[PDB]
């Protein structure tokens, strides 16, 4: 799993919670929209 | 890309405002 | 290009975003 | 050694602690992503 449509508008923290039990070694980066990466 | 990662893009009230991916 | 020099690029809560290299 | 891939997620502290362990005479800067240098 590579992607995460289901956790648009929802908080970081519910969107980590979810991201971690898909992917335990997420390294979870949290960035304002816009941001240059 | 870096596969472990995944970035959250947040709008001014930390909601995510964009589908979050690998990478 | 200044070999002591590390920066840390980070994120909205100061977590390492971008590996870090010397430069 | 010039990179610190094991670095990414971690906290400002925890990567200074890691990297001057490493490079002794780091002189560590710190900005958000995006920044233009």
């Amino acid at each position: 799993k590579t992607e995460w449509p289901e956790l648009v508008g929802k908080s970081v923290e519910e969107a980590k919670k979810v991201i971690l039990q898909d992917k335990p070694e997420a390294q979870i980066i949290v960035l304002p929209v816009g941001t240059i990466v | 890309y870096r596969i472990d990662r995944v970035r959250l893009f947040v709008d001014k009230l930390d909601n995510i405002a964009q589908v979050p991916r690998v990478g």
